[PDB]
């Protein structure tokens, strides 16, 4: 059972860059590697088999080389149409194992989020049911960090979140992380607040709200 | 340094065998005599222990277990008339193992090829690279392939479920001079 | 003897599979071609598709490269022609061609051909046929016998053991709507010869194994 | 065009079966082995199952062994994942794929890829029933550029779709992917960024259509 | 592909004439890969020409062999009986390696019309339940015949089978069989079975009947 290990996990890029992918391989392959394209809401996309060979219609800015265990994928010049998910596949045995894969991210500048805090609504907890939700707002890089605090009690385990694809507009990512309470619990606090931390932000920013007022 | 000559991540094919020229260095064939990894392990002009030699010469290349027979002086088939031909007074040995676990695909490998036709017999250890399409017939090919004009290199296709009598092995002959 | 021997005919049901043998001898079968051909009874030669010898490398006709796959086996120095999900379309003569070849060269051309193989698909069984006799009219008169529903093809006639050939039409059989075949057997003799001479035909069906001599009546 | 249309998938509760159909058009189709490929949401593809040309082999991944059976009707130019007593991690989008066929020296070589993929179609193994979402108000806060939204909470199966002001608005929306409670049933929202100024002077309708219920809900979402 | 199209269909001539058959190619082929065949009844092919001009093994130089490109040709200088057969052409240099129509070469005679027989269905037949009407059309040229069956005069259609044997040996004549098929309860209701021939050698289209029981 061959695994397959790409690196790095993300690259951040611009038009015009020369991006090198690397998969590798716990045995030797020889030949026998595929790199795939894939971006959100389709299917992957053939780019190079036989690790370095052009599948028909790929641009030739795309190249391939390795042999063995190490194996690399080479952009020369970075297009808009290149932001993607790239996948290395082994052909060597049963089962065709795939890479983790490696994302090609729009390099932008640090843009802070913007911190919204929602109550659950009237109508939701005549359900017998809380749910506050905390939105961070257009920001770069994707990495960021939010805790939710019950009268300054650290939650765990109670929350999820979920995260925009990056913004074709200008290159932003948004998160939305939901705090569920049943409605016993969320009557039994005052101050609900998410502590956001974020690279654009010098220091964790907290938004907050009394229960009720 | 027969380190990197056998445990190589990969080898010729044996219509371009490879030769590596070893002159004057650390040598002891009596740990390869005692292995079982080595399915072949012939000598001939020399019987298998330290003796001494101007040369040694490494060839290693692919085959096919069933054409291992023919890395032999006086054979003949596909190998020994269109691929490796050792001359008769040949002095040297001959090792084979299987590498089944490397140069076979699922699906079949398309890296080793062999030459399949060929006008006339290699000379001893003459070595055959030319893709120019074989004429079967008195119509001459012009660089189209067709009836009678076929390509003179095939491929082995090695697969891990293959006969062992098919599957692929790496052969080390090693020359005395 | 530089030959090219086929495998016998095949009776197959629809929706099965038909391999078809061709052997080589004589020359060295591992630097040649063989070419698979269909006739069907009564028409053209169909180019089905080529293997090469050494190689296998085939290439196929576009009406066959759904369901016919050439193989060879050179340890045996025969090729073969696989026909899958057989149906009475398919119901034919195969032919397999050959250039000789030393170990060197070859010929240019198909000079080597096998005697041909007969392929009959349907979902008939094997009958022997009724031979009902064709009585001669009451200088020269036509007398005859219908052997009449037999599968599969083919069935041999004679007339008096083979002593009556002169004047004698065995003609091509026709498949009837029933799946089974329908053969007639006539001759003209002189009509002189009606009530001093027996005739016979002799009706033989190999693959029922039916032998049947009918007398000829003139009422 | 060379093109593979997948299609037969669907909600299914556990341990119950499911049969995928794989319609191929373009090319030859008994010249090449195809494929089975998954990809559960969030994570990358999964290939499940090969089969050669003629359907002499067959190769599946240990997870599905002795379940799945993959078939072929070469006739009909379509292949088949017959899915038995289907577990929740076999949640995912299925593709099939045609091989990647390497030729050298006029030989074809297999097993090298898949270089025609269909669309997917996706299979969701849950116990969970049917149900609608409620469509819950993010109002807006009265001074803290403002936010609001629409809580999509507690649906079943997936998708919902949600518009503002009847598509009308698009400017600043997000509508986020959905995550899956350990209720099994999804929860989503869809936010909105607008000028403060707007929130007395603006209605906001966001819209959310759950086909598999047959329900549609538009939610007014006003400051409080 | 490449359409080999074979002219003419049917070449009627004298044994010790000369014949000429053509292969035309859809687009120019190689003179060095097209070659002509024969083929006898129940026989397999046999190569005759190969290369456009060059005779194969052992065939009599009376057969030769002519052309370029898409036209090509088959000359038989003086046809020998042996040489009465069809005729193939096939191209072997761009795949699919495709085969024309076909040609028959068949000795050319004069007019002969057909000698016209009934047979009623024997009255063992009639006991399975089944009878079979017989018209033979015994020894005539051109080859081509009518035959229609008239069940007290009425033209019987669908409900017919015909065979026709090869062109003989010895007087180059064809002979027809045609096969009228009928149950035993359709066979009773009807009084008079006649086969109408026509033919060129008839003036006029000859009928033989019999009376259903006399
Ligand atoms: C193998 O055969 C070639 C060619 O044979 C030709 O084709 C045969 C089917 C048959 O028709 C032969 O009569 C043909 O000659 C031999 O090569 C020929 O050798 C002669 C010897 O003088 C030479 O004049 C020709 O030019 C050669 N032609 C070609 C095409 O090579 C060859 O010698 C044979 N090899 C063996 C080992 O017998
Ligand atoms: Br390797
Ligand atoms: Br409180
Ligand atoms: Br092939
Ligand atoms: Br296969
Ligand atoms: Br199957
Ligand atoms: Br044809």
């Amino acid at each position: 059972d061959i695994q397959l290990t790409q690196s790095p996990s993300s690259v951040s890029a611009s038009v015009g860059d020369r991006v090198t992918i690397t998969c590798r391989a716990s045995q030797g392959i020889s030949s026998w590697l595929a790199w795939y394209q894939q971006k959100p809401g389709k299917a992957p996309k053939l780019l190079i088999y036989a690790v370095s060979s052009l599948q028909s219609g790929v641009p030739s800015r795309f190249s391939g080389s390795g042999s063995g265990t190490d194996f690399t994928l080479t952009i020369s010049s970075l297009q808009p149409e290149d932001f993607a998910t790239y996948y290395c596949q082994q052909a060597k045995s049963f089962p065709f194992t795939f890479g983790p894969g490696t994302k090609v991210e729009i390099k932008r500048t640090v843009a802070a989020p913007s911190v919204f805090i929602f109550p659950p609504s009237d109508e939701q907890l005549k359900s017998g049911t809380a749910s506050v939700v905390c939105l961070l707002n257009n920001f770069y890089p994707r990495e960021a960090k939010v805790q939710w605090k019950v009268d300054n009690a650290l939650q765990s385990g109670n929350s999820q979140e979920s995260v925009t694809e990056q913004d074709s507009k200008d290159s932003t990512y948004s998160l939305s992380s939901t705090l569920t309470l049943s409605k016993a619990d969320y009557e039994k606090h005052k101050v609900y607040a998410c502590e956001v931390t974020h690279q654009g932000l010098s220091s964790p920013v907290t938004k907050s709200f009394n229960r009720g007022e | 340094p027969f380190g990197e000559v056998f445990n190589a991540t990969r080898f010729a094919s044996v219509y371009a065998w490879n030769r590596k020229r070893i002159s004057n260095c650390v040598a002891d064939y009596s740990v390869l005599y005692n292995s079982a990894s080595f399915s072949t392990f012939k000598c001939y002009g020399v019987s298998p222990n330290d003796l001494c030699f101007t040369n040694v010469y490494a060839d290693s290349f692919v085959i096919r277990g069933d054409e291992v027979r023919q890395i032999a002086p006086g054979q003949t088939g596909k190998i020994a008339d269109y691929n490796y031909k050792l001359p008769d007074d040949f002095t040297g040995c001959v090792i084979a193992w299987n590498s089944n676990n490397l140069d076979s695909k699922v699906g079949g490998n398309y890296n080793y090829l062999y030459r399949l036709f060929r006008k006339s017999n290699l000379k001893p250890f003459e070595r055959d690279i030319s893709t120019e399409i074989y004429q079967a017939g008195s119509t001459p090919c012009n660089g189209v392939e067709g009836f009678n004009c076929y390509f003179p290199l095939q491929s082995y296709g090695f697969q891990p479920t293959n006969g062992v009598g098919y599957q692929p092995y790496r052969v080390v002959v090693l020359s005395f001079e | 003897q530089v030959q090219l021997v086929q495998s016998g005919p095949e009776v197959k049901k629809p929706g099965t599979s038909v391999k078809v043998s061709c052997k080589a001898s004589g020359f060295t079968f591992t630097t040649s071609a063989v070419q698979w051909v269909r006739q069907a009874r009564g028409q053209r030669l169909e180019w089905i598709g080529w293997i090469v010898v050494g190689s296998g490398n085939t290439n196929y006709a576009q009406k066959f490269q759904e369901r016919v796959t050439i193989t060879r086996d050179m340890s045996t120095t025969t090729a073969y022609m696989e026909l899958s999900s057989l149906r009475s379309e398919d119901t034919a003569v195969y032919f397999c061609a050959a250039p000789h070849c030393n170990s060197t060269s070859c010929y240019d051309a198909f000079d080597i051909w096998g005697q041909g193989t007969m392929v009959t698909v349907s979902s008939a069984s094997t009958k022997g046929p009724s031979v009902f006799p064709l009585a001669p009219s009451s200088g020269t008169a036509a007398l005859g016998c219908l052997v009449k529903d037999y599968f599969p093809e083919p069935v041999t006639v004679s007339w008096n053991s083979g002593a009556l050939t002169s004047g004698v039409h065995t003609f091509p059989a026709v498949l009837q709507s029933s799946g089974l075949y329908s053969l007639s057997s006539v001759v003209t003799v002189p009509s002189s010869s009606l009530g001093t001479q027996t005739y016979i035909c002799n009706v033989n069906h190999k693959p029922s194994n039916t032998k049947v001599d009918k007398k000829v009546e003139p009422k | 065009q060379v093109q593979l249309v997948e299609s037969g998938g669907g909600v299914v509760q556990p341990g119950r079966s499911l049969r995928l159909s794989c319609a191929a058009s373009g090319f030859t189709f008994n010249n090449y082995p195809l494929h089975w490929v998954r990809q559960a949401p969030g994570k990358g593809p999964e290939w499940v199952a090969v089969i050669s040309q003629d359907g002499g082999n067959k190769y599946y991944v240990d997870s599905v062994k002795g379940r799945f059976t993959i078939s072929r009707d070469n006739s009909k130019n379509t292949l088949y994942l017959q899915m038995n007593n289907l577990r929740a991690e076999d949640t995912a989008l299925y593709y099939c794929a045609r091989d990647v066929v390497v030729v050298v020296a006029a030989r074809n070589h297999y097993y090298n890829g898949m270089d025609v993929w269909g669309q997917g179609t996706t299979v969701t193994v849950s116990s969970a029933s049917t149900k609608g979402p409620s469509v819950f108000p993010l109002a807006p806060s009265s001074k803290s550029t403002a936010a609001l939204g629409c809580l999509v909470k507690d649906y079943f199966p997936e998708p919902v779709t949600v518009s503002w002001n009847s598509g009308a608005l698009t400017s600043g929306v997000h509508t986020f992917p959905a995550v899956l409670q350990s209720s099994g049933l999804y929860s989503l929202s869809s936010v909105v960024t607008v000028p403060s100024s707007s929130l007395g002077t603006q209605t906001y309708i966001c819209n959310v259509n759950h086909k598999p219920s047959n329900t549609k809900v538009d939610k007014k979402v006003e400051p409080k």
